[PDB]
């Protein structure tokens, strides 16, 4: 299918940041996505799921500093995070993946890539 | 947690080309090979280490189970130039590892 | 019964408490179903989820032998149970044949005759929630991990239990304890009295499907009048200098008019109950219920050997006690009150003790239980009897020596 | 043993069975192992146990130094011997390529209990490679050895006295391994038999003679008797019901199982001793033996049978003695609604015998069915009874009647 | 105390040893919370504890109920009810800190809490799981997901709760008389006792005794129905030794006389100190390597011919027909090895003989002299010390107390005995 990002690439340190993500096309309300993350440099660094039901999971490597939401009319879904540092300074991909087995895997499915520069 | 038995590979075309992945913890549940190509979208590619997608050719195959994993290819074109990674699902934290590099030769 | 005369030799009468027992049973036949039917899906199934079934059920199907010997009578309470199962055994299997490959409807309310047997499926409620996890979000060998351990467990927490307790088989399934156990019987007696009472068993068994058959009774409270349960507590009285007790049972009650003991060591206290199927009567002797018909003068004795505080308790606020082995010290003003040697006790009443603090414990008075009177008597220590064998054996081997040398 | 009479005075007996001791102590020696298998290294919660069990062992570990204690000593120091010599072959089995594996000559095993759960690990393992994590694997693998830790405790928390004679015993190790041993029990040990005795290994307790801190492990000397029987040597086995006196009840004692040999007898306890379809089993001879009073009133002039005060149970009601019935109908009033009438009333009477040919069904306090009834049974006899045996059993009341005596024998004793 | 005579007649008395006693009350308090707690629960497991909080209802409901019946006429029935109302208001006035200082367990996750108002006096609490519970967080988050962490909750709660209910034993609605050890709430965590048994306070004395409590039974003086949590009165001893205290043990093997095997009957346990001598009831309490710990002063008072056949007096010993046990028919004193050598054939091989005993003679003594290789079933064994004659061997031996043990049977003898007093003067 398609999924697409939107919002602003640039935050001022120790803010607020919230970036939304939309399909189009598909189906919402069947199944999860995903957030995923990596720095330009090097490493592929998970964040944290959303399941259509208003639940989350995160990685506690990031540890109580993260909220991910949900949209089921519009059929989007967009993340809130408060410790803004610099060394964020990253992009940010979005999941959409499905089942198999013993418990379900999200990765890259579709996104080009959301430009990110944090600065002073 | 998972690694890369190369950071990168001079292969030219023409020749068998894979890779060793070995699980740390050494564990069974399965890797998603997904290649990511710096410029355009990614996508997932190889779940569960032999049931590759939808469309994706035959090229590409996956032998191997635990404890470690390794690829199958042959018949080689450029348009597979880009970093592949690996993957450890059961521990819970969605692992990936550094990254393979390939770089295609007899440049034109 | 006459607590006031007996208030001056140590005792104590808690409080009169009838009775509420069993007379009305109510036999109900439960069957115990297993392999919890997944929902009406396919593609996951494995084999411990089976292997238990032989060992446990080989381990119990063997005991039939111990069945037949109708050709302490408990075993043919036990015959006639097993011969009205017997009768019911048809409907039984045709209700098991109907329920079985049903693979739904966890209990079962049919109530042909009586109620129905509810047909108590293992796991069925869980395994409801469990699906969906099965399908539309996950595969069924996830299910598979969860639901084999899962079952696992059940049956380890059968081993323990399988003469059972139906307490346990309750907690089996820890849910659909209250549900059956309060709506069988249409219970608008209190709920809790029920809780309380404990026996199930099992009649037979399949081997086939592996389900097994019990025959639970369930029955009704029918409080018993003109009969009320009594506990006692004695304590020290000194003569001579020699502290001498008062044997008597824990619990004494007064059948109709008539007395006796009482045992309620089957059953549990309540305000006014004490719920025990059997009838505790025993009869003791003539001599002993003398004195508590009123008769006093007749009572038995024995040397004390115990911890101290049997010494000294409570009668409604004022203190009754040996004022010897815990020296009765009144506030009024604080001193020692010591006893004529005729005495073994005082009862010591609303005089001066204001707020009382023997033994270091300041505590509050106000007495209510009347006759401030002490005891005069005769010297009527006639029946200084030895509760241990051996000193009745050396006693009377004694006597055997002074007949014998006597006799010539 | 004149059972035409006991049947009319109430005593029956029920059931004689045959007798077998196994007063044999043929001992082999089958220890433990608590540290089972992983693969390339998983210890995913293996490390949160062993220390718990330490902890256990805590109360395993110390020793020190009477007519039991000579047999607990000298079994010991004539096989500290072999102890020595398992040592070398424990050294030797601790680790292993499976569960259950250990081997020795001189016929006499030493195979040990095994690696506690490895059954099971066996199983579980082809799960981890090629379908499960190192998390869930682990996960089973720790709620089922918690399982196993509590399902040990049991039987065996601690050292301290009084806890080892009801705790090690064979059959609660087997309780402890039981789905792993089911089927292998019998064939552990060499010896085979039937059922019910041997095969059963009646109740038997060990003693743990050495304990490993270091390696998690106990050395436990199984005992393991050899049966053999016991001719000229049955039973006449017992119970006792109400029998109405003067409309009063009274009843006579007796134990719950005797034994007969030819021409002694006795009321042999069996409390450690098992009943079976034909002939239980003591590990050693009882030796309840009795008054020539009371030999007189089973086996003889019983007129001289005691006599005493129910208080409990109304025991009638399992009056059944060969299809006929046994019971106190003198009050506990019965009916033979076919052939139709009320029991009647003969006051002397404690028991009436009635038979199958008499009555072609008889009823109780309200219920009707029939046996067989076509059994062997026979009575006509009223009879008299000398009354010069009453006593009982309650301490005060002999106390009383003894201090009545006193006053008597002091009346008479000053005049 | 004449231990050696004694031995021609069927008794091995072991050796004094001394005593202690629980003077005092050291008395520090402690307090539970049954539930565990999680850092987030992001629809995460509940429903488990909810089970477990419903079930607990039936054993924490009869508590409260007995703990309100507890009071006396108040100052805001039977005997030990006494006592224990007197230390719960005495826990009354410490009430304020406990009272305080509840809540900082339901405020903050932590396994032991150590909150305490003075060095020496401290109150703390243990959440029921959680020493487990921090990690079955790690199943819930990061390593899996819920969906299975909450069922190895429920096993876990299960099984705590069948582990606390089978020492909270239900038995009866009015059970709290009866005392709660303090070995269930030790076991309540699996490896903390080690710890806090032994650091609660200053505990100094080592693992054998004093951090070996056994007899030691525990109250409840606050139990709530809203947070679901337990409070006890811990009493903690503190021993000295007490004075010329000798404790004996006492075995009695047979002496068999004309194919009888008879012996005398004793107590377990004798002891002696200074004038006192009577055979104390020590089953309760503790044997320690030279001195019994026991929290009373268990010596009491026995017949007159026991003493006297303890004392030396021992023609008046009594005998008594049996059927013996197992035990009474021979065993070592220290050396000297005592049988009843007409029933089983002691046969020294070294000289190879059955070894003599008449009728007469009771038993006999064999000490390390008269034979090295005293010979019994199995005897290849050591032989070192003494076990001394001193009786004046051989000797007349009288038999006039002799007793039987069965009340049947002296309801037998007194009936007889009626009969013969009715056939005496009559």
């Amino acid at each position: 299918v398609q999924l697409q990002e939107s919002g602003p690439g640039l935050v001022k340190p120790s803010e607020t940041l919230s970036l939304t993500c939309t399909v189009s096309g598909g189906s919402v309300s069947s199944y999860y996505w995903s957030w995923i993350r990596q720095p330009p440099g090097k490493g592929l660094e998970w964040i944290g799921n959303i399941y259509y039901s208003g639940t989350t999971k995160y990685n506690p490597s990031l540890k109580s500093r993260v909220t991910i939401s949900v949209d089921v009319s519009k059929n989007q879904f967009s993340l809130n995070l408060i410790s803004v540092t610099a060394a964020d300074t990253a992009v940010y991909f979005c999941a959409r993946q499905v089942k198999s087995g013993w418990f379900v895997q999200p990765f890259d499915y579709w996104g080009q890539g959301a430009l990110v520069t944090v600065s002073s | 947690q998972m690694t890369q038995s190369p950071p990168s590979l001079s292969a030219y075309v023409g020749d068998r080309v894979t890779i060793t992945c070995r699980a740390s913890q050494a564990i069974a549940n399965y890797l998603a090979w997904f290649q990511q190509k710096p410029g355009k979208a990614p996508k997932s590619l190889i779940y569960a280490a032999s049931t590759l997608q939808s469309g994706v050719p035959s090229r590409f195959s996956g032998s191997g189970s635990g404890t470690d994993f390794t690829l199958t290819i042959s018949s080689l074109q450029p348009e597979d130039f880009a970093t592949y990674y690996c993957h450890q699902y059961n521990t819970y934290p969605i692992t990936f590892g550094q990254g393979t590099r390939l770089e295609i030769k007899r440049r034109t | 019964i006459d607590i006031t005369k007996l208030q001056h030799v140590g005792v104590l009468v808690n409080s009169p408490k009838g009775m509420k027992i069993s007379q009305n049973f109510e036999t109900r036949y439960l069957i115990l179903s297993l392999i919890p039917k997944i929902e009406d899906s396919n593609s996951c199934g494995d084999q411990q989820i089976k292997q238990y079934k032989r060992l446990l059920d080989r381990l119990i199907i063997p005991l039939y032998d111990g069945l037949k010997l109708q050709k302490t009578s408990a075993q043919i309470t036990a015959a006639v149970a097993l011969v009205e199962a017997k009768q019911a055994k048809s409907d039984i299997e045709k209700l098991k044949e109907a329920i079985r490959d049903t693979n739904k409807a966890v209990q079962s309310v049919c109530s042909s005759v009586g109620n129905c047997i509810v047909a108590i499926k293992s796991v069925q409620d869980y395994v409801n929630k469990e699906i969906v996890p099965s399908i539309a979000r996950l595969g069924c060998e996830a299910a598979g991990l969860q639901l084999g351990i899962a079952l696992t467990q059940h049956y380890s927490e059968l081993t323990n239990c399988f003469g059972i307790k139906l307490q346990c088989i309750a907690s089996l399934y820890r849910t659909n304890i209250t549900e059956i156990f309060t709506t069988s019987t249409v219970d608008k007696y209190d709920i809790y009295d029920l809780l309380f009472t404990e026996k199930v068993r099992v009649i037979d068994v399949d081997l086939n499907d592996y389900s097994i058959t019990l025959q639970v009774r369930l029955p009704l409270l029918t409080r018993l009048l003109n009969t009320q349960i009594y506990k006692v507590d004695s304590i020290s009285y000194n003569i001579q200098n020699r502290e001498w007790y008062i044997p008597l049972p824990s619990h004494i009650m007064t059948k109709g008019a008539f007395l006796g003991g009482a045992d309620v060591k089957e059953c549990i206290e309540a305000f006014s109950s004490y719920i025990c199927p059997s009838d505790p009567g025993f009869v003791l002797n003539h001599e002993m219920e003398s004195c508590l018909s009123g008769n006093i003068s007749q009572c038995p004795r024995t040397t004390v050997t115990s911890d101290i505080v049997p010494r000294y308790a409570f009668v409604n606020g004022g203190v009754v006690a040996n004022c010897i082995t815990t020296t009765c010290t009144c506030n009024g003003i604080g001193n020692r009150i010591n006893q004529p040697p005729d005495q073994g006790v005082k009862i010591i009443t609303h005089k001066e003790c204001n707020t009382i603090g023997i033994n270091g414990m300041l505590f509050n008075t106000n007495k209510e239980g009347t006759l401030a009177f002490y005891t005069p008597d005769d010297i009527t220590l006639n029946n200084s009897v030895a509760l241990d064998p051996i000193d009745i054996s050396i006693e009377l081997n004694k006597v055997k020596s002074d007949l014998e040398e006597s006799k010539e």
